[PDB]
């Protein structure tokens, strides 16, 4: 209430609420700053629009009434800082899994600025995160500008997607998101590595399992029991 | 003239005078159709559906001729329903558990129940409308009709699955026609917009009636608290029809059914297939080869109850008209096609055919042409005028069994789905309307979609590619077996002037698919 600007006050209240066995309450609570960064993008460019009918974005358009409308629509700024760890308590409330996967796509397609795009949250395949999307019939009536932006979501929120389609048992969906970490560099996640081949173990996906898990077999930080183990118990 | 087969009527003008008559009311509609569709091959402008269109044309079917809420139920006979959770659903209706895996061109996924797909873009145009998976055995389909001056959007329509516990096994204990069975099935009534094809379940309605086909909404069953009427026969032998009462809200709701608002049954024979003969009384046919008359007011005793067929009949149809007799025609599994008017059978009734034995043969009436359409029980497509029934014209060949047919009340345009997946689409207007004489070459259809699948690898492969197959009139009976889920279960065309290009479609698996013809 003193200040509802800062970000760690925010990360601990919703994890407080996580240990109060209300994780629940912790999404409800990030629901309503992510609702406040929608809200101001709809207003800085209404507030553009006025401009023309009379952050970076100040730069780029000056002209606009910035102390009344930033005054107004104060807020902490919701990124991919924000979703990977959102999606992480999507993953802990182990719950609602489908309404997780669908809040994913919402708050991933604003970060790009292409949440006008609305057809992506009403369709079930993972289109628009691969060469997938020039397939289907409504993306080819885009604007040039609307094709031209950013599609590409971090390789961690695509991780935490991968193990969320995993628990609704959407295999194929799973394998599509993980692909990825097999194209970036394995030095930056190995970590993501084990929580994909252990997911897969939870999964009784053992074959799977062991075929995420060989890659930490040429690391010492990785050549552990954690490994050893799993990779046992999915031959036996 | 001896005017005694088909071939005597050479003369272009003497056909539609002998077929048609002289009722110069009448004879407009014909002249009106064959100008607003003869150039209309595969598919029709949408301007020529229109209500203000140069070639309008309009029959609405008998029961939609006068308000029928109040004699056929009324506040005295609502129906008897109660909300349930996901859970028990679930635990009684097992619909399919393990995805399947479609293919559409390029596209693979893996689709659970209820996974809509947009069809993805095809090398042979633009493709629109969704493939869709109801998750177990489509029976039937049918969808609603809202007059286009209601308040209510004009884009907005409604569609009706009836929907199995029973999977792609074609031998079932369960799926008997023969005898009683009561078991829980159900009806997903979908909410979607024929203006940007998104698509809502509403409501899912339970019920223990057993499968349920012959299903069709009463278009005059209005009030403003239903959506409509929803009519069919079930399993358990009698004709149930329920009240689709409206939702506040347009989430989803799953109900069970304790009594529905009309039940029309008989002592010791089961109801198996039915038809309007106005807005409150049913044609109707049973298990020992009779046929009755129902009043919806008075459901206690038929108006009459006569022996038509030998064994099992199989469906019944109305050929309404604004200048003749409302004739009835039957199918059964004697083999006999019988024209009849229901004021007196015994000095009416008039044979068209006698097919193999078939256990399901599809038949409808296409209203723009006052022709019955009609499967052979094989392998054919034909045509029969109501007023010569001598005058059988054959329309398509297929290499399997023809299982679904379906035709509007604004078009002449049939749709036909064989057994081996193909649906085609053809001008039966074309054949009626015009000359004997070139008719192996002026007369041809084109096909829509074909299913496939592998035994090894286990697809559904849908094959978006067109094929234009002529008319072999002198054609052999073809009967080649294929696998169990690709068959057709049902066909049908949108009716109202919004949705006119709209058709809806679905094999045995599950895969129901829609598409706007645009």
């Amino acid at each position: 209430m003193y200040n509802p600007y800062d970000a760690n006050i925010l990360r601990e209240l919703a994890i407080l609420y996580v240990d109060y066995d209300r994780i629940e309450d912790s999404i409800e609570l990030y629901m309503k700053v992510f609702n406040a960064n929608v809200e101001r993008r709809e207003a800085i460019l209404a507030a553009l629009e006025n401009a023309l009918d009379s952050d970076e974005d100040r730069q780029m358009f000056p002209d606009i009434n910035w102390k009344k409308i930033d005054a107004k629509y104060k807020c902490i700024p919701f990124d991919w800082s924000s979703l990977n760890i959102l999606a992480e308590l999507f993953l802990k409330l182990a719950v609602s899994e489908v309404d997780g996967i669908k809040t994913i796509k919402k708050c991933a397609r604003w970060i790009q600025r292409r949440e006008s795009q609305t057809f992506w949250d009403h369709v079930p395949d993972d289109s628009e995160f691969d060469n997938r999307r020039f397939k289907n019939s409504t993306f080819d009536s885009l604007l040039a500008a609307e094709k031209e932006k950013s599609y590409n979501i971090p390789i961690d929120i695509r991780v935490r997607l991968g193990l969320l389609r995993l628990n609704t048992d959407n295999l194929v969906e799973a394998l599509n998101h993980f692909q990825c970490l097999y194209d970036e560099t394995f030095s930056d996640v190995a970590d993501l590595y084990f929580e994909a081949a252990t997911a897969l173990t939870r999964a009784e996906k053992y074959k799977e399992a062991i075929d995420f898990f060989t890659p930490l077999l040429s690391l010492e930080e990785w050549r552990t029991t954690d490994v050893f183990k799993p990779l046992a118990r999915c031959y036996k | 003239r001896p005017i005694r087969l088909l071939k005597d009527l050479s003369s272009a003008r003497d056909k539609i005078e002998r077929i048609y008559g002289l009722n110069k009311e009448k004879l407009l509609l014909l002249a009106k159709v064959k100008e607003g569709f003869e150039t209309s091959v595969f598919d029709f402008p949408f301007k020529n559906i229109q209500p203000d269109s140069p070639y309008f044309v309009c029959l609405d079917p008998p029961c939609k001729k006068e308000s029928a809420y109040n004699k056929v139920i009324g506040d005295k006979n609502r129906t008897v329903y109660h909300e349930i959770n996901k859970t028990e659903f679930e635990n009684m209706i097992k619909l399919r558990t393990k995805r399947l895996k479609l293919l559409i061109g390029e596209v693979d996924a893996e689709v659970s129940t209820g996974d809509k797909i947009e069809f993805p873009v095809l090398a042979n145009g633009k493709r629109r409308g969704f493939i869709y998976n109801v998750g177990g055995l489509v029976t039937d389909i049918a969808w609603l009709n809202i007059e286009e001056n209601t308040d209510i959007g004009k884009d907005i329509q409604y569609l009706a699955v009836a929907v199995s516990q029973y999977m792609d096994e074609p031998l079932n204990e369960h799926l008997e026609m023969f005898d009683k069975e009561k078991h829980s099935s159900c009806i997903q009534i979908f909410k979607m917009n024929t203006s940007t094809l998104h698509c809502v379940k509403v409501q899912t309605i339970v019920h223990s009636f057993g499968e349920v086909w012959d299903l069709k909404w009463h278009e005059g069953c209005h009030a403003p608290h239903l959506v409509g009427c929803l009519s069919f026969v079930s399993q358990e032998g009698t004709i149930n029809f329920l009240e689709i009462i409206d939702n506040a809200t347009d989430v989803h709701v799953f109900k069970m059914c304790e009594k529905p608002s009309l039940t029309l049954s008989l002592a010791d024979s089961l109801i198996t297939t039915f038809d309007f003969l106005s807005p409150t009384t049913v044609v109707c046919g049973f298990k020992n080869g009779f046929v009755a008359e129902f009043d919806l007011t008075d459901p206690e005793v038929p108006s009459f109850y006569d022996q038509v067929h030998d064994s099992y009949i199989l469906s019944v149809s109305t050929a309404y008209s604004d200048f003749e007799d409302t004739v009835v025609s039957t199918v059964a599994v004697d083999g006999y096609f019988y024209i009849f008017n229901p004021k007196d059978i015994a000095t009416t009734k008039t044979t068209v055919s006698r097919f193999r034995g078939s256990n399901l043969v599809p038949v409808v009436y296409c209203p723009q042409i006052y022709s019955y359409i009609y499967s052979d029980g094989a392998s054919s497509l034909r045509a029969v005028p109501s007023r010569a029934a001598f005058a059988v014209h054959p329309l398509v060949s297929r290499e399997t069994t023809i299982t679904a047919i379906g035709v509007s009340r604004l078009h002449p345009m049939v749709l036909a789905g064989s057994a081996d997946g193909s649906l085609i689409i053809t001008n039966a207007a074309r054949r009626l309307l015009h000359g004997i004489k070139n008719s192996s070459a002026t007369q041809k259809s084109l096909r829509l979609w074909k299913w496939d699948y592998s035994i090894k690898d286990d697809k559904y492969r849908i094959d978006s590619s067109y094929e234009v197959y002529p008319l072999t009139v002198n054609d052999v009976s073809k009967a080649k077996i294929d696998a169990h889920g690709i068959n057709i279960t049902c066909t049908k065309w949108n009716e109202t002037s919004a949705g006119g290009k709209c058709y809806a479609f679905s094999n045995s698996a599950g895969l129901l698919t829609l598409e706007y013809l645009s």
